[PDB]
């Protein structure tokens, strides 16, 4: 629809048109920091605004209450305005308090201009129809989805909106039937923005090895809760890939050789910085396969190795430094092996960039870097505002970090990833092994109430980590049904618990269509109706943070409610 | 009894006895114990196989009594068939000793 894939370049050259001069500044960008994807589309895009010596500002913003307070105070004469990773799913030009008249100009012709555009780019779905369709401001950069899939819901948006009798009662209850219907999808990301915004460089002609990177960075990102969608995007990067990898052979590793191969990337925690031993150990994957939070599991990852003709300490030697042909060999000793412990989806194709002499780093390292320097990188709103602009200041570490004369920020992000996977570690194994889980008919629940690293999940992609290891788990698990789950930390310091609201999913190998997630609404339903105090003002409308003494009688409104 | 032990058809039959009672001797639940033991042993990347004495006295006893009187001779021949058990419960692990 408003900007399909075929036309980026004409939304790419009305910003050039509108909003590029020597004179001035007058693009801004809003980044949904905490999002790496959106981090690495953001990249790529100013990338490209300084190619083309454009005038531009990047401001990183927490949530929908920053938004509205920064949109509040742009100048007129910023005439173009992009919102990165988020937005798409709410109705902007109402909650920007846009009168289309204010912004109108020159309208000869059944025509009209306006002196500020908003650009969408979010990955996020179901969109909201106001800005797909009601608003002449509002700017979305479709994926395809709405051409491919909402026909009926565009012709019921315009009729009902036409519809201002017994023909007029049946029209407007079956066109208000159509979008109640559509509205109450649980929410879901369907495509990177980085792979967008190549798609726009691929349009331009732009494309570079720089760029892919910054394209696969940002969608290997979705690789671990969206896995689908990294799977559909996967071909196209191997075409990139292919297309943009020079012609030598036999090319001697050299000092200035820039290199990026796809090669075998197995499914272990930063196996080229950790050991071996620990890049199974803190697998997210291998955890949930061996039920590594026990000593029996503890027992069978030991058993592997041993199998494998590895000895514990070779295991245990920091990946360079562990023997040269144990590195050469793995690839046959995994192949050998890991179908016998049921881990055969370790093995697995990705891409792995190398720079000189300066070591290998796939992007699978390359975002656990990156979110850890997001996460752990550098009087109640105060506090709670000073914390968020902690956040907001991590955004520049891992921004900063994607250039390669600053790698010891990216080492920096390396070890804080380790470090940060261990803290999750052992808080998983506390909520396992006390069994924390409790199992509410529609939904399972954990809420932590007390432990070692607590201070930690007051970030959101701290506690999405948690979420994931666990549901890796339960995932894997023959006895469970996939169910949703809500899990919840309390904040000692603010009193108030961190609530984030998490999808199941299938077992990583299997494959069915997606699973959605409906705690985006069912929050929002239990908040307009309660006298609690809840703030819901996150851009992963999933998650919300809630007083103490208000979470049970939330849980128990929200048990009650059919719409999990 | 070292020149019987050291006479080459008996020692291969030595070999053959011992490989079987390490395979074969279980516990009252009918699990194996040399085979739980062995495998005991990798996971922890041992050089050391604890073989109880009383197991070789209950089954095949004679080579509890050449154990005894001969233990030099013996207990080279026991390391062979043990290495050759547990490189047949786990592939390779002459690479780890």
């Amino acid at each position: 629809m408003y900007y399909g894939i075929s036309q980026f370049s004409e939304a790419y050259n009305k910003i050039l048109r509108n909003s590029s001069s020597h004179s001035s500044c007058q693009l801004v960008i809003f980044v949904s920091c905490l999002n790496i994807d959106a981090l690495c589309a953001t990249k790529m895009l100013s990338l490209l605004f300084k190619k083309q010596l454009v005038q531009s500002q990047i401001v990183p913003i927490f949530g929908y209450s920053e938004l509205r307070r920064h949109y509040s105070q742009l100048d007129d004469n910023i005439n173009s305005l992009l919102l990165v990773g988020f937005g798409g799913v709410i109705d902007l030009e109402a909650f920007l308090e846009i009168d289309p008249q204010e912004y109108v100009i020159d309208t000869d012709s059944g025509e009209q201009s306006f002196r500020r555009d908003i650009y969408v780019l979010d990955a996020h779905r179901p969109w909201n129809l106001d800005n797909i369709f009601g608003s002449q401001i509002i700017q979305c950069f479709d994926d395809g989805t709405v051409d491919d899939t909402l026909g009926e819901q565009k012709e019921a948006y315009y009729k009902l909106l036409e519809l201002d009798r017994k023909q007029r009662k049946k029209q407007i209850h079956e066109y208000e039937g159509v979008l109640e219907e559509y509205y109450s999808q649980g929410t879901t990301v369907v495509n990177s923005i980085s792979a967008q915004i190549y798609s726009l460089l691929s349009a331009i002609g732009e494309t570079n090895l720089s760029n892919l990177w910054l394209n696969i960075l940002g969608t290997t990102s979705l690789d671990i809760a969206y896995a689908q969608v990294y799977n559909r995007l996967y071909p196209l990067l191997q075409d990139e890939v292919k297309r943009l990898t020079p012609s030598s052979r036999n090319s001697v590793k050299t000092p200035d050789t820039l290199t990026l191969n796809i090669q075998p990337d197995y499914y272990l925690f930063l196996l080229r910085h950790s050991s071996l031993y620990d890049s199974f150990y803190y697998s997210n994957y291998v955890n949930a396969k061996l039920s590594l939070w026990n000593e029996n599991g503890k027992k069978r990852l030991h058993k592997m190795f041993a199998r494998m003709g590895i000895p514990l300490s070779t295991a245990q030697e920091t990946w360079l430094y562990m023997d040269h042909s144990i590195k050469r060999e793995l690839g046959i000793i995994f192949d050998k092996n890991l179908d016998r412990y049921g881990l055969q989806d370790i093995i697995r194709d990705g891409f792995v960039r190398t720079l000189g002499y300066r070591g290998s780093i796939s992007a699978s390292e390359f975002v656990e870097a990156l979110t850890a320097l997001l996460e752990v990188g550098n009087n109640s709103a105060q506090k709670l505002t000073n914390l968020r602009k902690r956040w907001v200041s991590n955004f520049w570490l891992s921004w900063d970090a994607l250039d390669d004369r600053k790698v010891e920020l990216l080492n920096r992000g390396i070890q804080l990833a380790q470090d940060l996977q261990r803290a999750i570690f052992n808080t998983g194994v506390a909520i396992l092994e006390k069994k924390l889980i409790k199992h509410l008919r529609i939904y399972r629940l954990c809420v932590l109430q007390d432990g070692p690293d607590l201070d930690l999940y007051r970030n959101p992609l701290t506690l999405l980590r948690l979420g994931n290891w666990l549901i890796e788990c339960c995932a894997e698990s023959e006895d469970k049904q996939l169910l949703p789950m809500v899990l919840a930390s309390i904040d000692e310091n603010t009193d108030t618990y961190l609530v984030a609201g998490l999808t199941p999913r299938y077992p990583r190998g299997l494959d069915k269509k997606p699973i959605l997630n409906n705690f985006s609404m069912a929050f929002q339903q239990i908040t307009a109706e309660t006298d609690a105090k809840v703030r819901i003002d996150n851009f992963e409308s999933s998650i919300i943070e809630i007083r103490r003494e208000d979470l049970s009688p939330f849980l128990e409104k929200l048990t009650l409610s059919g719409l999990l | 009894y070292s020149e019987w032990i050291t006479q080459p058809n008996v020692s291969r039959t030595i070999a053959r006895e011992l490989k079987s009672f390490l395979l074969e001797y279980t516990d009252e639940t009918g699990r194996s114990v040399y085979g739980a033991r062995i495998r005991t042993l990798g996971e922890m990347n041992s050089e050391s196989l604890e073989v109880n004495y009383r197991h070789l006295a209950e089954s095949k006893a004679i080579l509890a009594l050449f154990l005894a009187k001969c233990p030099e001779e013996m207990l080279k021949i026991f390391d062979l068939v043990a290495m050759e058990a547990t490189e047949l419960h786990y592939p390779d692990y002459a690479r780890i000793h």
